[PDB]
């Protein structure tokens, strides 16, 4: 659906690192939890907190050419966690 | 009675919301 | 669970309260008939109501009961709040009786039992609810009673002695309540009303009231008996379920 | 006779505060010549926030409660926009802007304080009045510097047990677990629960999930531990506070 | 020596704070007020306009 | 000044009756209590209530010859009585 954040890029990446970026919600943010792991492939998913005062993170130690998820969740002080986006990539 | 779903549901709720503001 | 809007399919509005709307919704999956409360996150924030609502949710969240309107749960986006909410085709009983100006002793003695058993229900779990009301009764599809609004002029008029005093309160303060609301439903309307807090606040504290010739020795006994000045001179629930006027005339 | 109150009974000076719903103002009354503070609330925010019924309520309270630690009610009257308050006068402030000039309070102040606070919480409970609000902020101190109790997230939830934010029963014993908290907001600078959400709040209440900085004495620390405990049975009395050792040994009282 | 008084629920006479309430006592003020905050003391007109500058600048911040 | 309603005035009169009349006062008042006495005294002040919705309120069964001090007070639902008005009539 239209949630938060909105737009979410991986805006630059080696074989096994990358950074993704998204557009800075507006709605005040507490943080955000970001979910990475190999898509589909039975490996545990791997998880992580960024203050809501950012906008990027950056995630190293990846496996090279793999297809990966990055699920990233907002959270409101009162009410839980927004709709997350999602993204896809390899390498 | 008449179940409206999709964006003619956003819209619905969203027209409401503008209306609120009055 | 995980919800928004695109989870259920909207119908059109079912009332219009302080906050948003209640509309009309259907699950996608499962095409269960329920209402979806919708609050405007600026308004909610601009009255600072926003932590009452919180707790209120987080309450109600953790009953039920056939008698005890169900919320379904929750979820928000960056400019509204969302409540799954159980849908009460007929509406407030606030509206029933501003229709029909009072009611019968077989309707009222129904609703009462419904009410009682309710909070028989909530007093198991150590919970009270301290703000039954006919604004809070909301009516179901075999015109049952579903008590909504757990959380905290006629803003005393169903509040007890030791409520207005700030004084130490217990689960007899539902049973108040609900002699006030056996009186108003007989009767049409509260038994301490006055024009003004100071003179109502006169009245409850002196357990000042009076009946109208109509109403039955049988209603007047459970009325009396429920207020009482001291809290622990009202009955039990298993009482009031038991009392004769009240098995005679419940459906 | 029954004369009613009016601003011309008073002569208005400087302002004393500026809040959410009004300025509070030094102010002496004519024929007299008491000083006060005189509390002005504008309607308006009254009714935007729907505390008119809170604050109506609370004043008939004030009204039968005398006490040294208990700020003083006087009167009460209004105009078309705006609800006054005769207060007695607090000369030194609150003990949240004490509590932020030196970021925490040591052992005598801190004791001190819960003692004065343990009284004005028996003498209410011996008037049946339960649930005062005896947050930081709503503590005003007196010429002597002595504390006052006045009733007209943060860490606001803080300060609310279990019972009370699931909506069950509550006695007297709830004036014990905001002790505790505030014992604890005095030794350290922040309350002990607030965490980074409502949820997680509200998880660590319930639970009494909770850590002393290591500064804190062992003393200080029962004497929270026991405050701060789930079942309001198994709370202390508000004797047993005041005749605790922690608290006699650092009290000036 | 000037108050309204009226009888409670159990019957006992208690002090009505609507009415004007004579503070009929020498005061335990222990406070001494500087000469600059004694002068800055206004009754009548001066008075009301204090109160309703403090009022307008309070309703815009609130947007009233 | 400050009082509520704001300017008061007799409006008629039969010889022993008068009409009063006042403002609408923007706040909301629940209902008036509107007294009249005898200026003099040794007599005690007479008092009634006219709804909120009103501006004016009649006096009637008044002495031919006598002063009178009419005294209206609006009644607020939650603070009371606002400052009265009072005004003098005679006959
Ligand atoms: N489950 C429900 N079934 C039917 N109508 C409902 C239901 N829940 C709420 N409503 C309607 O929603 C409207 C707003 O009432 P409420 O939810 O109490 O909000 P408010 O207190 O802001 O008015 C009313 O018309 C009420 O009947
Ligand atoms: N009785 C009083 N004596 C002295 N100062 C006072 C008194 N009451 C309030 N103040 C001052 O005025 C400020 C504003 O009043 P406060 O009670 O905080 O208002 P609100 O409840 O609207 O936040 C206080 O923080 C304090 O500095
Ligand atoms: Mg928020």
């Amino acid at each position: 659906v239209s949630s938060v954040p909105t737009k979410l890029e991986v805006v630059a990446a080696t074989p096994t690192s990358l950074l993704i970026s998204w557009d800075a919600p507006a709605v005040t943010v507490v943080h955000y939890v970001i979910t990475y792991g190999e898509t589909g492939g039975n490996s545990p998913v791997q998880e992580f907190t960024v203050p809501g005062s950012k906008s990027t993170a950056t995630i190293s130690g990846l496996k090279p050419g793999v297809d990966y998820t990055i699920t990233v969740y907002a959270i409101d002080f009162y009410w839980g966690s927004y709709s997350p986006i999602s993204i896809n990539y390899r390498t | 009675e008449d179940f409206r779903s999709g964006s003619e549901a956003f819209d619905l709720i969203a027209q409401d919301e503008e209306e609120f503001n009055k | 669970r995980q919800w928004a809007l695109e989870d259920f399919e909207i119908g059109r509005p079912l009332g219009k309260g302080k906050f948003g709307n209640v509309y009309l919704a259907r699950e996608k999956q499962s095409k269960f008939i329920l209402a979806l409360k919708v609050l405007f996150k600026a308004q909610l924030e601009k009255a600072g109501v926003e932590h009452q609502l919180r707790r209120e949710v987080e309450i109600q969240s953790h009953l039920r009961h056939p008698n005890i309107l169900r919320l379904y749960g929750y979820f928000h986006d960056a400019t509204r709040v969302y409540l799954i909410l159980e849908y009460a085709p007929l509406g407030t009983v606030y509206r029933e009786l501003q229709k029909l100006s009072k009611f019968d002793e077989q309707r009222t003695a129904t609703y009462i039992t419904e009410l009682a058993n309710a909070l028989s229900y909530c007093h198991s779990k150590r919970v009270i609810h301290r703000d039954i009301k006919p604004e809070n009764l909301l009516l179901g599809s075999a015109g049952e009673l579903k008590i909504a609004n757990f959380g905290w002029a006629g803003t005393l008029d169903y509040l007890p002695p030791e409520m207005i005093e700030g004084r130490m309160h217990d689960e007899k303060v539902d049973l108040w309540s609900l002699g006030v609301l056996c009186y108003e439903f007989l009767v049409g309307k509260p038994p301490f009303e006055a024009a003004t807090y100071a003179e109502t606040y006169k009245r409850i504290s002196r357990v000042e009231f009076a009946f109208p010739a109509f109403v039955t020795e049988g209603a007047r006994d459970l009325i009396s008996r429920l207020l009482k000045h001291n809290p622990s001179q009202r009955p039990m629930l298993r009482e009031v379920l038991e009392h004769p006027w009240i098995t005679a005339n419940s459906s």
